[PDB]
């Protein structure tokens, strides 16, 4: 076949809530996977693992190393420079992966039930949109109370890129049903939402029934001659 | 009126809510929402003496009444994590309409005492500017 | 590479709105080249017709046969079972694949934009929402008025399956960003969903302003010499 | 006889006016239009014939029609009008229900109560 070369970044739920940011640097279409060469540029902690050489599309072996370390050099700008000097070519290879700029941050939105679903007095849905953030990297959880849910209770789609207004920019969306009941009797419920591009790293947002769109409004104008000191 | 989501000192506005679960179609129920505006009508613009004259415009927006910026402590995992909870709060600056209790407001004036002049101080609202 | 034959259920845009129906049983991988027969077990009039091989994975190929048979004995209850021969690994493979029972309806949702989007003067977003439907089979448009926009104008996610109890459903979502005027003047807007278990395989839903708008208002403006407020 | 749709008083070109005779017995009705006093030629309107009601033992019938008059007339006030005319009605008269025309209350209060707060 053909032989190409490849680094990927870290992942986001490890660089966020940890901070151990390993890299990966994976090369395949080899045939005679134990002669292969792997260098980073920084190396102190130099013990760069290789692993088992797995298959690939139609049986061809694989190799690829992992470098391991943590976010503060990644994070403040540094670059990795993986290449591959392995035999089985006579010409060696070259790549790199540095932290990407030209960042944008999400904007968060937190939508209350629909009007038809609280009729039926079963369950009813809380829809969670993030919009408008420049990497394709980011995570959702959810909260009842103070409680955080098990990942296997909600719906969580992938991250795609919307219709440009100039600039690329992406979008993603996530769903989950509680019991009709106790949305009435007076729960909270939050969407929280990490991104590498904001401050705090996170943000959130908490909806409930008493805090949505009114039925009855009471307005109250007082003039006071008085004093102006609000007591 | 049961249950408190705004009480701002600045504009001196108060929000509350309650569920009215009503008595005729008793599967379904209402949602109420009363707001309480008080405006002086001896105040100033800017809070200083001379200013402008009084303020006869008063603006309330709902959407910087209930914002909240401040940060919060989350338990994701095993964890406390800090995080925001507002899309703006881009940046006091805020115009205020009326005092508060609980705050000083003080003046600055130049009086003369035979020779030079000095940079007496001097308090607006006397209860809350004791030093204690 | 392996050999191997799989055939597929025709499209459903082609299936409710035009008049393709077009199975396509096709082998991928081949030792030898271009040489390979299929036969189908109805002969409703009309030759299986062919086109001319593929690219693929480093020496492999890629034919292919599709059945015109688009008069739609799909929808009745038939079998179609079809049946491959080339010079290859000498036992000839036969593939069936028919329409599924058990049926379920989607439910259709389009929520209003959120109040901080609106108070801002830029492009206010819309979401429409479709879960419980039985195949991951399904298509989303929208309109304005009446005017179906182009649909390089939104983003739709894919068909995944949520979480639930026992009886496997899908959900799917989309947005649309609209401009402020167009919302504010009273413009409507629509999202239309098609699937197979639909009895007229069409639902819409539509959404404007004065959705939601309160239906009672109270103003009380107290006057000087009655100021009678509490902590 | 009903109001038109708000959504054709939107476009501001013309409006529809329905008028709908439901629940008679004999298959045998007219119906005629009028603006203001005044009667209108029959090549200006669209009425249908009559059809059997679906209806649980006994049996109806209905009958349809409408009239697509300028907006800005009804945005003036002029009157239209339906006449009806049967066999078993007394005379055989009209219905006049139409015009181009929210709740609001004004109410002055002392409360010089017992004792409250705002
Ligand atoms: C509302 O009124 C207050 C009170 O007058 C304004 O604050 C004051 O603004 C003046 C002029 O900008 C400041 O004076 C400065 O003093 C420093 C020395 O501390 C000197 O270096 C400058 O040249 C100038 O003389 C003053 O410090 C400041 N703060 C006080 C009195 O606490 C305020 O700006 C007004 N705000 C609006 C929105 O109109
Ligand atoms: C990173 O790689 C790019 C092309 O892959 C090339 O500019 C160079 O090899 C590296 N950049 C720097 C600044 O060293
Ligand atoms: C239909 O498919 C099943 C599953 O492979 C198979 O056992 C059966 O023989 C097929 N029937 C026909 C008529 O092709």
């Amino acid at each position: 076949c053909h032989p190409r070369l490849s680094l990927h970044r870290p992942a986001l739920e490890d660089l966020l809530l940890g901070s151990e940011a390993n890299l990966t640097c994976t090369l395949t279409g080899l045939r005679d996977a134990s002669g292969a060469t792997f260098t980073w540029t920084p190396s102190s902690g130099k013990s760069a693992v290789q692993g088992p050489p797995e298959r690939d599309l139609c049986g061809c072996y694989s190799v690829s190393s992992v470098l391991p370390g943590c976010a503060q050099p990644w994070n403040h700008g540094e670059t990795f420079t993986c290449t591959a000097a392995h035999p089985e070519l006579k010409t060696p290879l070259t790549a790199n992966i540095t932290k990407s700029g030209n960042t944008f941050r999400p904007e968060v939105h937190l939508l209350p039930p629909p009007s038809e679903e609280l009729a039926l007095n079963e369950l009813v849905t809380l829809t969670c949109l993030a919009r408008g953030f420049s990497p394709k990297d980011v995570l959702v959880r959810w909260l009842q109370g103070s409680q955080e849910l098990p990942r296997e209770k909600y719906l969580t789609w992938a991250s795609r890129q919307e219709p440009s207004q100039g600039t690329t920019t992406y979008a993603v969306t996530s769903i989950l049903r509680v019991a009709a009941e106790d949305w009435k009797k007076g729960e909270t419920f939050s969407c929280m939402v990490g991104h590498e591009a904001l401050p705090l790293a996170f943000t959130q947002k908490t909806i409930d029934r008493l805090a949505g769109k009114p039925t009855h409004i009471n307005v109250s104008v007082v003039m006071a001659e008085a004093d102006g000191t609000c007591y | 009126e049961r249950i408190v989501l705004v009480d701002n000192k600045c504009k001196c506005a108060r929000i509350t809510s309650r569920i009215i679960r009503s008595s005729e179609d008793p599967n379904e129920d209402i949602v109420e929402r009363n707001i309480r505006i008080i405006v002086p009508l001896n105040n100033r613009e800017n809070i200083s003496d001379p200013t402008s004259p009084l303020r006869t415009r008063f603006v309330y927006h709902l959407s910087d009444l209930c914002k909240k910026c401040d940060p919060t402590e989350v338990e994701l995992d095993n964890q406390i994590v800090t995080a925001t909870q507002s899309n703006i709060c881009d940046e006091a600056t805020e115009t205020c309409y009326t005092y508060d209790r609980n705050k000083c407001y003080t003046a600055v004036v130049p009086l003369v005492y035979g020779g030079e002049t000095k940079m007496v101080e001097t308090a607006l609202t006397p209860d809350a500017c004791y030093p204690d």
